[PDB]
């Protein structure tokens, strides 16, 4: 599952600063 | 030796695609501030001298009937055509409200063969869009192809994710905007996408609470096929 | 402002130049007839330009990466930048030995900042002549930088296509490549360079055979830039 | 299996200009 794969697969990860 | 004619009625269209809703079938994020990067590259592009347009939240038919249809057009009084794509993406793919469609289907709609009227035209395709998910840590009588004077500009490195933040926006966007801002009228077409390389690679770097995506870097990746040199001013 | 890649460097850098010809009769691809004119006349440009440039010829997949492997671990520090040529047969994505194939992401792998720090913010240029498919062009009448950024690669022919050459003249893009930078190698940006390169085997070049399969085809080179700086051979 | 396509999958093809 890992959910930062899972982040990464749906482009949820965002730079924030 | 010679640079692209850009003596023409108009310089040419822009189409910006702005893909920022996706359906809950596909499991893609709501990409925020891509709003944002749409306003900016609009304005941009607008001052370059494009007749800019700008969709929103397209499914991949409509993204294709889109380029479709507009490669279908007259542009025999346009110097040259940009598409801007902002939104999910995948290696070689692009997504659309409902799914995925390949860059390639996208663009040959605007081959020699396809669409006369730009032969010998530059034809421009900006994308801003992940290629995978790879992350990057950093460190310390004539006849012409087909497939000639199309250049792709691509926010990330094949196989790698793209960062954006929800406040300021893409940085691949937030750079190109930057440069073109201030030298989009007197620098050449690559000479203009060089300096955004740099400006991402060196004035970039990531930041989340999660240390998976921590101090992540990035650096653009451009695929040139022009024959001629590329400024956008007669 | 932007600046171009500091070339103040006791030496200009390495060029491995990778002449494949013979391949084993189980691969079943052909003698690359006319390789060996490329190789000479890419050797003396390459020289001209100031590269220590050095031939191997007719290599396995196992010494093409291991020649690479042991080239990033040699000590760049004095070098402006680094050169590898790849004369082969290929496929997309895909490179030919001797004995078969390797993926050219690997044998670029190698010199990513963070697996040769020696050339970390220096260009590393790759020039392939090789094929990237079968399909042919009919033609119509505290600072951190990305592990992959400086990267330069300069494709014979467009992601899919065919790659010609004449077993007489040679390579079209060879010739072409080894035209400009005569003329132009000193005094113009690899960007310019590149492009010159385009338009010469764009226009200037066309098939001819007496198969009409293969009858008036046409070419387009293709370059890919993660590069940060201007590059000139000075 | 076609032969105009040997050349090709093999390299075969060249320009006899």
């Amino acid at each position: 599952e890992t959910h930062a794969d899972y982040l990464l697969r749906t482009g949820q990860v965002v730079d924030i600063s | 030796t010679y640079q692209y004619n850009m003596n023409f009625e108009k310089l040419g269209k822009c189409i910006i695609i702005n893909n920022k809703n996706f359906d809950k079938v596909t499991g893609m994020g709501v990409r925020n501030g891509t709003d944002k990067d749409a306003e900016a590259l609009f304005k941009c592009f607008r001052s370059l001298g494009f007749d800019v347009i700008v969709y929103n939240d397209c499914s991949c038919a409509k993204m294709q009937d889109l380029l479709k249809k507009a490669s279908e057009e007259d542009h025999t009084n346009a110097a040259c055509f940009a598409c801007i794509l902002l939104s999910h993406g995948e290696e070689n793919v692009i997504y659309g409200k409902d799914g995925v469609t390949p860059i390639k289907d996208l663009t040959a709609h605007f081959r020699g063969d396809r669409c006369k009227t730009l032969l010998e035209k530059p034809k421009l395709f900006f994308i801003q869009a992940a290629r995978g998910t790879e992350l990057d840590d950093g460190i310390q009588r004539y006849k012409i192809p087909v497939e000639a004077d199309f250049l792709f500009a691509y926010s990330t490195v094949p196989g790698y994710y793209s960062w954006r933040s929800p406040g300021r926006g893409s940085w691949f966007v937030q750079a190109l905007c930057s440069i073109l801002e201030e030298h989009g009228k007197d620098l050449e077409i690559m000479q203009i996408l060089t300096r955004v390389n740099d400006r991402v690679a060196r004035h970039f770097e990531s930041q989340s609470d999660d240390p998976h995506f921590h101090e992540k870097k990035q650096i653009p990746c451009v695929v040139s096929m022009l024959t001629k040199e590329l400024y956008f001013s007669q």
